[PDB]
This record gives structure tokens, C-alpha cells and sequence, in this order.
């Protein structure tokens, strides 16, 4: 189903994204202020907003 | 200290907001609420300062 | 080209070797794309087998950065030149003149966070006209023709697939002359022998019956790089030093 | 959505032990061991556990009670 | 060519404060063509009712004194502009306030005409302190469209040369706050379409849903030449 | 010479026109800096990131 | 609440014109003129070449043996051609040119539905006489910028790889400015007269467009009337 990216599985994808905490850590991070947590939003792009 | 201090763009935004001068359209009238004050400048029948 | 430069635009074209220059003047006779046939004026036309010059242009090739380079014909048909003028355009050049990018109507106004210090805001008109686009023609090396384990052949015996993959793999088992390869297809077929220790006794006997090479030669071809979707334009082949290939 | 967790601090303010406890509760919710009591608002188990602690209905006290309660239910 | 139709609207409601409309789906700049539109229309093109003039009687100034008042005639004027009123088959109407004694002069003590309906009679106009406090005003409420500041309207009768009237800002806007927001809507396999979310508030001379269908008719009105 | 060419064109002596937002249509108070500059895109591509 | 109305569309040139609306009310013509702008730049059924299967071209990274330009270039010059369709949404043509000369856009198999705005648009340059280049041009109709990129995901398994595609930008409209000013009628203080100064590429007619675009606004009012 995901082999064809069925619109169905995207709604299942939704279910596993709605309130799923995410951790964001940059590379040039030397101090702890480069690590936080957020909430996902479906973005049609290549870069992490 | 709440580490995140408005850097530059956002600072200027609020800086051009809260600011005073001598010449401005409507300078002198009275309003019973900042709510209609909102609907006063979004229309633009008076100056922001 | 930059409208407001300093006057060294043609100076880049002349002091660089990205544009095909003329060593003699004269009416161009047959300009196509990969060739520019020139007729030279007699005042500077050699008394040695007359004088018809030629300039060959690189047509959509690769570079170090694997970026595309194409000498674009700036001279049309029936147009004379001077001993020191241009015939082609290297990458990022306009009439020889150094033309790096393009100039637009730039403005400086704060506007809904799309410009925070480094953040830039551009009109969709750019990619709607496709003015700023690049071409990445890439080269991937392939090996074949005798690995000590067994003399290799290109494609020949190709298992693990049907005939769907061969729709673009001709009578040589090589990729088409302009295919749309994507995801995980195969570029060129590469065959390689297997091994002694791994053959089972129930396939050593059946091995010495159904041919000379039953379950020995496998499919270990060079495949389309995982994660790319492009178009094969040119094939650079090198036949065995001494013995030719087969047909392609 | 959830603006802060300062209300969790009002009840159980360890800031770390919180993580431990409610996480185990969310796992009993995963494995069919149990099920929630506070209706979810599309919130997956993590955020659901957060609500439970801020109101203060299912904290460490009650969770250990549930543990020993299941012990009478499995034994007999 | 294939066009798409606006559907699914979440009428998020909280009493009289705000209603937030969530409609899906929108396209490249449709959350703008929609949002911006409502804003300017709800500001300088929306019919409503509000006080235009207030003749006290003797004192026709805002910075004076009136024995029996804990406020100032100035504060009185502000509450007058904020009074939520709505008429039906009348344009302009003048009422009368006849109050005396120690107490909050609410919007109920005014004279209620067969068209003048104070939607919030609880709205205290002015605070009236101790003893006598003989206050009596002649108020002029009018029907208009938008917002008429006194700054641009320098009355040609008793304010150009004389006094006898006061100049307030008639708020003919049945709303209070216009905050439209753009947020990525999402069609399953498709890309990022948009979802217009409108945080809109109304005073009381109209409730959220009615207001939506109202301007909708006026939009068809100003699109009547073609659509 | 510069101002002379903005005069030699039907352009503003200043070089700052009052624009009308494509998302509004009002005058960006105090004419804004406008004109052409030669851009230059770098070879840093997101597919290599 | 006077209805709105246009006047004769002042055709200064075939490429650009100007409409004028006298019956406008305070505020409407301004925000609605901006609202129309977005619509007259989005929901417009444009025409764009999608699939061009060329004679001796397996890929656009080649040059026809007999032409001066490059195939990639020629495809962009095909996007430079403004064409109209009347009945069908899609039509396949065939360019047939031979002989030394700037290939005008009138040598193609001209269907009664295919309608060029300027048959003088040179697509490519033939430099030889024995080179008859032929190419089937599959052009269709849709709205907004719809690139071949977003369309190759379905693909329909395009095995015939002699078929080289191009990005379909479906936008006839171009530059839209609106001139708001005092509308001088003798019975009113001042109304609004919207002089819509428009630029087009020259494919779809303005009036057709504005009634059609206002009907799309009607689509976008549907749920705004529905509560």
C-alpha cells in the first residue's frame, strides 16, 4: 500500500503524527540549547521548517 | 532570563507599532475600546501614532 | 549578462576559453549546432589549401561538478565574423559576455517573516518561467570483461527479472538511447561467476547435465543509483583492447 | 493545544519521575492490559497521560493501587 | 479544466464572543482573496446602528463637571459609543435618558421605541453618585454603513460655528474583531491546499452565523453584474 | 549622474515608489526602496543536503 | 445597495484592455478589486503544451540534425506560443517545416479548433533545406501552474520515451493593476469607479473571464451562505 503511497495510509500516517512528540537536534549543537521537542505538521517540501 | 529576545525583524514590527509623534490622522478623538481601535487602523481612518 | 558591469564582460570571454573564438574572419557557411563551417575572407585567407575553418561545440556534456556544459551557437546562418569574435557560448555566458545569473526587481521591505536576516523572498515567476535551473549530467563507471573468477559478458544471461526490464535493454542488454530510469532499475547488465564451496550435491549432478553454465553465472549488474530519476543521454564504451564487443 | 505542563508541576512536580510513571500507564494502554478513563481528543497516549496528571485523578498513588488491585484479580 | 468547491465548515462557537470558521479546501492565494475581502467589508461597508450625537442639555463639553457624577461627562461619552443597539424599519431615532439617584445608570432607563431595541440593557452608560444627580440627555442613534469618525465629519449646523451637540464616533460595525488566519489544509495524496480559519467576534446587534450569510448576500450583490 | 538618469527615465528621482501589497493593496507608508540588482545563485543545492 | 455595472471594455490593444465600473460603493471596489485580482491570476483556464513527441528526439538533451537551436530551447519557445482552443480541451498537432528559415508558427497541421494569436512566433531556426522536422504537440487546458513534475507521478507508464514532456503553465492573465478613484455621478457625494487595467497574453477574452471568474467566486460563496 505504501509501495504505491495509497491515500489510505496517509490518513493512517495522520493518526501516527497528530500528537506524536518529536525531538529536534542540530549538528553544530555544542550546548544543550540546540535540543528541543515539537509537534508535527504535514509539509510538502524538502527542508525542515 | 527568558533567553529568546526579539532579534531584529520582530522587534522593528512592534517598534513601528508602539511609537509616538506629533502629526497623525485622528489624533484627539475618543474610543471606548482597543477592539474598535483595531477596526480603526486596519481600515486606516487615522494614523498609528 | 550584468547590465551594469565594468566592461570586462567580453574580456572574460576573450581571456577565458569557454567560447569558441575565430582565428580568421569571414562569412559562416554551414552552422548547425555541433559544427560551424567558416568561409574566410581573402585578405587573411591562407595560400595553403584555401581556408575553410571549423569549430566543434560541446553539446550537453558533463563537468567536474557533473554539471552540464553546452556551447550554444550564437552565430546564425549567413553571417560574417572578425578575427577575434565568438561562435559559441560556454556555460553562463551571453554572446560570449560573462552572464552568471539574472537580475530582477529587488526590493527591501519587511513582509511577514519571509525575510529574517538571511531569509529571502522570491516570486514564483522565477520557477514558473524556469529561468534558474541547472542540469546535472552524471557519470557512473562500469566493469566487465574477465574477472579472474570468469570472463565477464555484458548482460548476456540476465535472471531475477522478466522482459519488462528488457523493454529498455535492447539486443545487447544495455540501457536505451534516452530512457527514463528511476528508483531502482538497471543501467547495464553485468555478469559474474559463483562458487565451489556453495554448490550442493543435489545441484552438482544436475549442474553437469543442464549445460556448461547452469547455476554459476548470476546477475550482479550495475544498477541505476538508488534514489535517482533522470535520463541516459550518451554511452561511453571501451571495447576489449584487441577484441571488439558484440553489436551495440 | 497544550501550552505548558506547569499544571503537572502543581500536582507532581518532579519533572522527571513524571516521565517514568505516566509512561508505564500509557504502555498498559498500548498492550491490551488496560484502557484509559479520560477521553482522548485525538491525543495519542503521551498527551493523554499528561491530562490525567494535571487534573490529578490518576497519579502515582492511584497507579500503585491499580497494581495491587490487579493482584487480587489475577490471584483469584 | 476542473474547478473545486468550498465545503466542510467548522462552526466553532462560544456564546457571544467568537465563532471560528474552518473551511476546506483552498488554493494558491485563496485564503487571501477570502480573508482580506471580509475584513475591509466588515469595516467600511457594513450596516449597523450606533450613537452619532449626544446633546446633554446645558454642558456641551467633555471636560467639565456635573454635580452628582463620580465619572466625568467624558467617560459618559465613551460608553455611549459602545452601546449595542439595533433598529429594523427606522433610519434615525432620538431617545431620552431620565435618571436620578445613587446608582449605575444602565441601558434600561432609556425610552424604548417600537424599533429601538437595546440588545444589552445591562450595559451601564455612566456611573451616578450621591444624592441629587439630576441627569437628562437627548441621544441620537443612527443607521449607517461602516464607521463614521467625528474627525472627518465636522458637522455643518452646530459644530462648525456653535455648540449644542457633541461629536462621537458612530460604530456601525456589528463586529469587534477580524482576525483571519492561513494554515495548511491537507488532501490525502495531494499537496498543501489551504484552510481558512476566521476568528471573528460580534457585539450583540447580530450573532456570528447570521452575519456570515448576511455579507454573503451583499457579496452576490456586488458580484451581481457578472455572477 | 545617477539621479540624472532616474530623471532621464520616467522613474522617481528617489528610486523609492509607494507599492501596493499583492496581499492587501495599501500604500507601504514612506515610499519603499525599489529597483533592479544583479542576483547570483550559488551552487549549493538541496538535493546534496 | 445599488447593484454594480461595467461599461464597454476599452480595447486599446489586442494584448491588453481596460474595463470600468461606475456603480461601486465605499470600500467594496477596493477590497473586491483585490479579491478579483487573485482570482484573475489563479482560476483561469489556460492552455499549455504538455507532451511533444519529436521525430528524431529520444530526449531533449539533443539537437535535431538540421536545426540551429537546441531541442531544450525549442521546447521553451513552444511555451512561448500563445494558442487558443474552442471545442475540445486537448488537441494534437504536427509541425512540418523544411527549408532554410525562421520557423513561423503557421506551418503546423492547422486544426479548426487550434487558434494561434500570432502565427509569426518563430519556434526554431532551420539552417538546411533537406531537413523536414516533424513533431506532434499535445496541448491541453487546465488552470494555474500545473508542472509535468507533479504529473509524472502517475506516469501511466510512459514507455514510449520518444515522448518528451514540458511543464504546463495554465495562465492567460498577466499584469493586473486596478485604478480606484472618485466615481462622479450627480446623485451621491462620491461612489467608486474601478478602472481595471489588465494585461493578458492573448488567449481567453476578458469578459468571458470576468463572468467566469465571478462564477468561481459564486462557487466560493456557496458555503459562505451555508451555515
Amino acid at each position: 500500500m505504501v509501495e504505491r503511497e495509497e491515500a489510505v495510509v496517509w490518513d493512517i500516517l495522520d493518526e501516527v503524527i497528530r500528537e506524536h512528540p518529536v525531538l529536534l537536534n542540530r549538528a553544530p549543537t555544542l550546548h544543550r540549547l540546540g535540543i528541543q521537542a515539537f509537534e508535527p505538521v504535514l509539509i510538502e517540501g524538502k527542508a525542515i521548517q | 532570563e527568558p533567553i529568546i529576545v526579539p532579534s531584529q525583524d520582530v522587534v522593528l514590527g512592534l517598534y513601528y507599532m508602539t511609537r509616538d509623534c506629533v502629526n497623525a490622522k485622528g489624533e484627539g478623538m475618543v474610543l471606548t475600546g482597543p477592539k474598535e481601535a483595531e477596526r480603526l487602523y486596519r481600515s486606516g481612518l487615522a494614523s498609528l501614532h | 549578462k550584468p547590465l551594469v558591469g565594468t566592461g570586462m564582460e567580453r574580456a572574460v570571454a576573450v581571456d577565458s576559453g569557454v567560447t569558441a573564438v575565430a582565428k580568421r574572419g569571414g562569412v559562416v557557411q554551414y552552422v548547425d549546432a555541433s559544427r560551424i563551417v567558416i568561409k574566410v575572407n581573402e585578405d587573411e585567407m591562407y595560400p595553403g589549401e584555401a581556408g575553410i575553418d571549423i569549430y566543434n561545440l560541446t553539446k550537453y556534456t558533463r563537468s567536474n561538478q557533473n554539471t552540464c556544459i553546452n556551447q550554444m551557437p550564437c552565430v546564425s546562418l549567413g553571417e560574417p565574423v572578425e578575427r577575434g569574435d565568438v561562435l559559441a557560448d560556454g556555460p553562463s555566458t551571453d554572446l560570449g559576455e560573462l552572464a552568471l545569473g539574472q537580475n530582477m526587481r529587488v526590493a527591501f521591505m519587511p513582509w511577514n517573516g519571509y525575510n529574517f536576516e538571511d531569509s529571502i523572498l522570491v516570486s514564483e515567476r522565477v520557477v514558473q518561467e524556469d529561468r534558474f535551473t541547472t542540469i546535472h549530467i552524471q557519470e557512473l563507471a562500469c566493469v566487465s570483461r574477465d574477472t579472474k573468477l570468469g570472463p565477464e559478458e555484458i548482460t548476456a544471461d540476465i535472471p531475477n527479472v522478466g522482459e519488462a526490464a528488457l523493454s529498455k535493454l535492447d539486443e545487447s542488454g544495455i540501457v536505451y538511447i534516452g530512457a527514463e530510469v528511476t528508483g531502482g532499475d538497471i543501467l547495464v547488465g553485468k555478469v559474474t561467476p559463483k562458487g565451489e564451496t556453495q554448490l550442493t550435491p543435489e545441484e552438482k549432478l544436475l549442474r553437469a547435465i543442464f549445460g556448461e553454465k547452469a547455476s554459476d553465472v548470476k546477475d550482479s549488474s550495475l544498477r541505476v543509483p538508488n534514489g535517482v530519476s533522470g535520463t541516459v543521454i550518451d554511452v561511453q564504451v571501451f571495447t576489449r583492447d584487441g577484441v571488439e564487443k558484440d553489436k551495440r | 493545544a497544550r501550552v505548558t505542563v506547569q499544571d503537572a508541576v502543581e500536582k507532581i512536580g518532579n519533572r522527571f519521575d513524571l516521565v517514568l510513571v505516566a509512561a508505564r500507564r500509557a504502555r498498559q494502554m498500548q498492550v491490551g492490559g488496560k484502557d484509559p478513563l479520560v477521553p482522548e481528543e485525538n491525543d495519542k497516549t503521551t498527551v493523554i497521560a499528561l491530562r490525567e496528571i494535571e487534573e490529578g485523578l490518576i497519579n502515582n498513588q492511584i497507579l500503585d493501587v491499580r497494581e495491587r488491585q490487579e493482584q487480587q484479580e489475577q490471584e483469584a | 479544466t476542473e474547478f473545486l468547491k468550498p465545503r466542510l465548515v467548522d462552526i466553532e462557537q462560544v456564546s457571544s464572543t467568537h465563532a471560528k470558521v474552518t473551511l476546506e479546501p483552498l488554493e494558491r492565494g485563496f485564503g487571501h482573496t477570502l480573508g482580506n475581502a471580509l475584513r475591509r467589508i466588515l469595516l467600511s461597508s457594513m450596516p449597523g446602528c450606533a450613537v452619532t450625537e449626544v446633546e446633554i442639555d446645558g454642558v456641551l463639553h467633555e471636560y467639565s463637571t456635573k454635580e452628582g457624577v463620580q465619572e466625568d461627562i467624558l467617560e459618559i461619552l465613551l460608553n455611549l459609543k459602545g452601546l449595542a443597539v439595533r433598529v429594523q424599519g427606522k433610519d434615525e431615532v432620538i431617545l431620552t435618558l431620565n435618571k436620578s439617584g445613587i446608582g449605575p445608570v444602565t441601558a434600561a432607563d432609556i425610552t424604548h421605541d417600537g424599533d429601538v431595541e437595546i440588545v444589552k440593557p445591562q450595559h451601564v452608560i455612566c456611573h451616578l453618585t450621591d444624592e441629587n444627580a439630576s441627569i437628562s440627555m437627548r441621544i441620537k442613534v443612527q443607521r449607517g454603513r461602516g464607521y463614521v469618525p467625528a474627525s472627518t465629519r465636522i458637522h455643518s449646523e452646530e459644530d462648525e460655528r456653535p455648540i449644542g451637540r457633541l461629536l462621537v464616533d458612530a460604530c456601525y460595525s456589528p463586529v469587534e474583531r477580524i482576525a483571519y488566519n492561513v494554515e495548511a489544509a491537507r488532501v490525502e495524496q495531494r499537496t498543501d491546499l489551504d484552510k481558512l480559519v476566521i476568528e471573528m467576534e460580534t457585539n450583540g446587534t447580530i450573532d456570528p452565523e447570521e452575519a456570515i450569510r448576511r455579507a454573503a448576500t451583499i457579496l452576490a450583490e456586488q458580484l451581481e453584474a457578472f455572477v | 549622474e545617477i539621479k540624472e538618469l532616474l530623471k532621464l527615465g520616467d522613474l522617481p528621482t528617489s528610486g523609492q515608489i509607494r507599492l501596493y501589497d499583492g496581499r492587501t493593496g495599501e500604500q507601504f507608508e514612506r515610499p519603499v526602496t525599489v529597483g533592479y540588482m544583479y542576483m547570483l545563485k550559488l551552487n549549493h543545492l538541496v538535493d546534496d543536503k
